[PDB]
Parts: C-alpha cells; sequence; structure tokens
C-alpha cells in the first residue's frame, strides 16, 4: 500500500532548531516527487518545499526561501526538512505530499497525517 | 575507450550536450539520441562515416 | 481538471484555459508542474494576476 507518515511535531519556542521527518511506504522515494506544504488555523495548505526526482534538486518558495534545508534518504526511503530558528509567525500544520509516483492508481497525491508544530 | 560500438541508443534520457570523443567509435550504425535536451549536433560527425 | 495530469512525464506542450486562481493560494492547483521535465510549450489563459 501507498501511505505518507510525518513525525517530529512538538511545540518549541523561538530559539531552537527542530528536525523533520516522513514516511513513504510502497514506492521509492529517488523515482518521485516529494512536497511539503503548511496549514494553518483559517488557512488553506501552502506550499514550503518541493525536491526534485532524477536529479534531487531543492525549489523553495519566496515565503521560507533560504532557510530551511531539504533531503532525500533512501537507506531509511524518507525526507528530511530542517528549519533555522523558525518565526512565532510560521506554526503551521506541515504536510507532506507526492503525487504521481510510479505506479499509477486512483490516488494520485498522497498526503501524510499532519504535524503541528507551535512557536511563541 | 570504447571502439567495435555498432549500435548505440540513448533515447529518453535528459543529455544535453554530444561529447566529441563519442564518435571515436567510428563503427556506429544505428546510433539514435532522440527524446533528448539536445542543444546542437557536433561538426565531428563527418569522422564517423559509417 | 483531471488529477493524473502531472503523471504524464512524456508530455510537450500544455494548454490551460480555465481559472488557476483559487482561494488565497499561489496557484498550488499547478504546484506539480515541477514534475514534467519534458514540457517545451505553456500556455496558462486563467487572468493571472503574479
Amino acid at each position: 500500500q501507498v501511505q505518507l507518515v510525518e513525525s517530529g511535531g512538538g511545540l518549541v519556542q523561538a530559539g531552537g532548531s527542530l528536525r523533520l521527518s516522513c514516511a513513504a511506504s510502497g514506492f521509492p522515494v529517488m523515482n518521485a516527487g516529494m512536497y511539503w506544504y503548511r496549514q494553518a488555523p483559517g488557512k488553506e495548505r501552502e506550499w514550503v518545499a518541493a525536491i526534485e526526482s532524477e536529479g534531487t534538486s531543492t525549489y523553495y518558495a519566496d515565503s521560507v526561501k533560504g532557510r530551511f534545508t531539504i533531503s532525500r534518504d533512501n537507506a531509511k526511503n524518507t525526507v528530511y526538512l530542517q528549519m533555522n530558528s523558525l518565526k512565532p509567525e510560521d506554526t503551521a500544520v506541515y504536510y507532506c505530499n507526492v503525487k504521481d509516483v510510479g505506479d499509477n492508481h486512483f490516488p494520485y497525491d498522497y498526503w501524510g497525517q499532519g504535524t503541528q508544530v507551535t512557536v511563541s | 575507450n570504447l571502439t567495435n560500438l555498432e549500435r548505440l541508443y540513448l533515447n529518453r534520457n535528459k543529455i544535453e550536450k554530444i561529447p566529441t570523443q563519442l564518435f571515436y567509435c567510428r563503427k556506429l550504425r544505428y546510433l539514435d539520441l532522440s527524446h533528448n535536451n539536445l542543444t546542437f549536433l557536433p561538426a565531428d560527425i563527418g569522422l564517423l562515416q559509417n | 481538471i483531471p488529477l493524473w495530469i502531472y503523471s504524464l512525464k512524456t508530455l510537450e506542450e500544455l494548454h490551460l484555459t480555465g481559472n488557476l486562481s483559487a482561494e488565497n493560494n499561489r496557484y498550488i492547483v499547478i504546484d506539480g508542474l515541477r514534475e514534467l521535465k519534458r514540457l517545451k510549450v505553456l500556455r496558462l489563459k486563467s487572468n493571472l494576476s503574479k
């Protein structure tokens, strides 16, 4: 089966560093495009990080450009995203997303459960 | 280093440039590079007369 | 719109003639356009602001 599960959620006051993660099942992460979206109370999902398949090129939105680091680890079959002293206004519920893996069934996009990180 | 290549296929890749030394294999007959992000065809193709 | 549009890895021309401007998002609907590495022509028609 194909599903995404992430961890690392935890309320952290401004001044520290948090390390995220994920877990992809049923497909390799190398031959797939992984995405990071943020969800906020009363606000829709906003794209944060994207790592391009077949070449491993990182894409960042201008909102958080030049501030995070995203990498793919095929040893654990996961994607690691690391933040640098995330601001209190950056508190959001981060969503993992990978769409159109080599397998092509009715669910074309897969999302994680969602982890809430709080900054104050 | 390769010398006796007679049929080379490199379709469906991401290749921008055809190296000059590729034509050192002068016995190519079915060389094929299609569906690739190529930019130019090198002038040393005349060295591969077969 | 089809949800499998980004699965067409060999797609060359993409012609969008709808309204990609959704509710308070920077066109998140087409965030999968980075998947298509073979794209050559793009013809968005959705009254773009930014």
